């Protein structure tokens, strides 16, 4: 398993983003109306809004399951997001195919 | 009158669902202070709610509670 401090990096593969609409855990945090992969600055409904910078082809989103962090569009590429967990126990990275 | 900040006339209808749900616009969610119901408050990042400034240490984005 991949770790940054007490935070586990968890890669999740999905056949499409629509699968997360029925995921008991993730469904409240995604904004399914948004174009391009987002990360969350906090834990609240629809919180995954911050545009990940220069995302790879298949990145669908990032969810930090705890903590708060800097919340800005087109600032952090995926590799940098791994460094701003700030108390998240898991960083879920959602991929297609 | 959807953003909780007194006199904020931002149309939250067209904002992301997060802002519509928490009755705060993007700028007011990030302001170090704003007048909410006549009181200097800050939008707590960790709580997604306005608190009075005494509930924060200095310029911290989240209140003193360690969640
Ligand atoms: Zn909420
Ligand atoms: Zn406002
Ligand atoms: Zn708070």
């Amino acid at each position: 398993e991949e770790f940054v401090g007490d935070m586990r990096i968890v890669n999740v593969n999905l056949s499409n983003i629509d699968i997360l609409k029925k995921h008991e855990t993730f469904k409240k945090y995604f904004d399914f109306t948004l174009t391009g992969p987002r990360y969350n600055g906090n834990i609240a409904e629809f919180a995954m809004i911050w545009k990940i910078k220069n995302p790879p082809l298949n990145l669908l989103g990032v969810f930090f399951d705890d903590g708060t962090r800097d919340d800005e569009d087109d600032k952090y590429i995926l590799e940098e997001l791994k460094q701003i967990g700030n108390g998240a126990k898991n960083m879920y990275i959602f991929w297609q195919y | 009158r959807l953003c909780q900040v007194d006199r904020c006339t931002v149309n939250l209808t067209e904002a992301k669902q997060y802002y519509r749900r928490h009755r705060v616009c993007e700028v007011h969610a990030k302001a170090s202070a704003a007048t909410v119901a006549g009181v200097r408050q800050r939008f707590c990042q960790q709580c997604s709610r306005f608190h009075e400034l005494p509930e924060f240490d200095e310029a911290k984005r989240s209140c003193r509670r360690r969640l």
